[PDB]
RNA sequence: AAAGUGUACUUUAUAAAGUCAUUGUAUUGCUUACAAAUAACUAGGCAGUUGGGUCGGCUGCUAUACUAUAGCGCCCCAAGCCUGAUAAUUAGCUAGGCGUAACAGCGGCAAGCCACAGUAGCACAUAAAAAUUGCUACCGUUAACGCAGCAGUAAGAAAGAUUGGACAAUAGCUUAAGGGCAGAUCCAGGUAAGCGCUAAAAUCUUUGUG
């Protein structure tokens, strides 16, 4: 489920979490589970394309940011897709909507219906 | 290798680009689909479909009209996994998760008798839709009571249930 | 017969190099600028510029003798001194200390006895 | 190499104080050798060219 | 250049930096002369051989010097070039070193240069490079191997050491997270160059006792 992708999984990476989200995850906002909460590090994605071969793998396009501010001039790939530890992170607005949903997602990983580790 | 630049896309997706219809295949394949296994087919082939649309550039819901189409596969069939798969990855399968899909969806489990795949489907439609009517409740609790008393003699089937309608009754 | 080089490294980098020159547990050594990959005591090089005695004497102390005019030459010209070269400038004030990293692994226990069988045996 | 860690505990932030003091204190120390090494340059040079002069 | 540059890569609630890629005023040099063992029971040697002219001699991207190593190669032209030459025997060279009043004579140690890696012909490799890189033929053992790397074994010879420990120090390779690798090297074992000391006790050394 999307909803799993706010917590960050071993050997989740990026790929996964943008493809198993609405609209591609255009316009959202992501960042891996090293960087400091506090750091206001994360990417915004702009443009998405799925590898020609395999088909499971997405080479995407955004701005970088560190304390707020852009680090780069033009948009550029995202290099670092391959790693590990990359999580969703909803707008507060998503959030607010998404409030319900969340507790329905917590309460059937508590009573074992849905399994994070596989999905 | 993809170009760094954003700039220099749209040169890489015009050299060589892959199929990206797959309107054709699908249609025919759904009508092919006499078993479980081509219904697992049927599922890469809506994953291969959603995933190949982006190199056109579009980002929308692309298996949006063969989905009421597999649903009636399944039912005809008797296989209810295909479509508990569907709605645990519904984004990830370019199908737009509605209210009215997720009755189409209880209907033909309820109507195979699985009682649990209908709790599955309902939950599963929970995390999706705000608000589940009430009526579909009704109807799920009804396919859990014909289950239950299908396979009362399973004691695993019964704490299946149970364990589902505390779920229902919880969410 | 042993002609110091004139010309310069065209591949490589000169360095300031200390030359084993003692007696067995009685080390003794020579500065020197040398070509950066090449034997120990070869005869190549560009000039002797200093010695060093590591050992204390009835005194205490540590002797260390050097070219000040010499050294700055060769320094200016691009010779790169070793780490231990590099402590022996900075404790004699011709250029500042250099600072070193930090370290984590758990200290040698056995450093004066681990490498001579001799002690090995009585132990 | 380098080193990461997904838990904000004190060995984390131990490892990245540490590395800031060797890198600041490493590159002052490069400028002042430079700066000396540049200034007998040009005394050096300016002797050659008296030598020069005299033959 | 112990440098600059980057729509590049990595680390940061703590940041300075490094990594990768690329850049030099002509963008990595040729030639000549002198010295160095025997040797005439080796007297003739050379025909691309000596010289001249056209052309070729590549890996670009300041301007001139009328083309600015070369019989180095093709074609053409003129007959010249060497003559203790040509052919043989022996040896790595310099030098430390040993004898001698010196002159001379001979060639164990530290280091510099050159050549080679079973034999020969080639490809890379230009500028600092082939023991531990390839192709082919051949020789010796058994499609493979060649210890003139350290230790070690067999035969030969009057006569040639342990199948040892350690990266703690010096030098080197890699790496900004402070580590990894190493028969160079440092130590030990073995062998009557050489140098030093011990092989007997003494108020339990009056540098004592207190
Ligand atoms: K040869
Ligand atoms: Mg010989
Ligand atoms: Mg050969
Ligand atoms: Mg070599
Ligand atoms: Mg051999
Ligand atoms: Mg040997
Ligand atoms: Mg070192
Ligand atoms: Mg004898």
């Amino acid at each position: 489920s999307y909803l799993a992708q706010l917590v960050p999984r071993d050997k989740r990476t990026l790929s996964n979490v943008i493809l198993n989200l609405p609209n591609h995850g255009i316009g959202g906002i992501f960042a891996r589970d090293t960087w400091h909460p506090e750091s206001k590090r994360y990417w915004e994605i702009l443009e998405v394309v799925t590898a020609k071969d395999s088909s499971a793998k997405v080479d995407a396009y955004g701005y970088l940011y560190y304390q707020g501010e852009k680090t780069h001039p033009f948009p550029k790939r995202v290099h670092s897709v391959w790693r590990y530890g990359w999580y969703w992170k909803p707008k507060p607005e998503q959030e607010k909507l998404l409030q319900p949903l969340k507790e329905r997602y917590n309460t059937l990983v508590d009573m074992g219906i849905i399994d994070p580790s596989q999905l | 290798i993809a170009p760094s630049q954003l700039d220099k896309l749209e040169k890489f997706v015009h050299v060589r680009p892959p199929k990206t219809d797959y309107e054709e295949d699908i249609k025919q394949a759904i009508s092919s689909v006499t078993d479980n296994e081509g219904l697992k087919k049927c599922l890469d082939l809506f994953l291969t479909n959603h995933a190949a649309q982006t190199w056109v550039g579009k980002h929308e819901y692309a298996n949006a009209g063969q989905v009421s189409d597999f649903i009636k596969v399944c039912e005809k069939v008797g296989s209810s996994a295909p479509l508990v798969t569907l709605w645990q990855s519904a984004y990830r399968y370019g199908v737009d998760p509605t209210v009215p899909l997720l009755r189409s969806s209880a209907a033909a489990c309820a109507a195979l008798g699985e009682g649990a795949d209908a709790a599955l489907v309902l939950l599963y439609g929970s995390c999706y839709i705000v608000n589940v009517p009430e009526d579909l409740a009704a109807a799920v609790r009804t396919a859990l009571e014909a289950h239950e008393k299908a396979q009362e003699g399973n004691a695993e089937a019964l704490a299946k249930v149970q364990k589902y309608r505390e779920a229902l009754d919880r969410l | 017969m042993n002609n110091l080089l004139t010309q310069l490294p065209k591949h490589d980098l000169l360095k300031i190099k200390l030359v084993r020159w003692g007696f067995n547990k009685k080390p003794f050594y020579v500065l020197s600028v040398m070509k950066r990959r090449q034997a120990r005591n070869s005869g190549n090089r560009y000039e002797d510029i200093g010695w060093w005695d590591p050992s204390p004497h009835q005194d205490g102390n540590s002797h260390f003798g050097i070219k000040f005019d010499r050294v700055k030459y060769w320094l200016s010209q691009g010779a790169v001194p070793t780490e231990k070269v590099y402590g022996l400038f900075g404790q004699a004030g011709i250029i500042p200390q250099k600072p070193a990293p930090p370290k984590y692994k758990p200290a040698d226990g056995n450093a004066d006895t681990k490498w001579r069988p001799e002690l090995q045996k009585n132990l | 190499r380098v080193f990461t860690s997904n838990k904000m505990d004190e060995e984390r932030a131990k490892r990245i104080t540490e590395q800031r003091d060797f890198i600041q204190a490493r590159v002052e120390w490069k400028k002042a050798t430079i700066s000396l090494y540049k200034e007998w340059r040009r005394t050096f040079l300016q002797k050659d060219i008296e030598e020069q002069h005299t033959k």
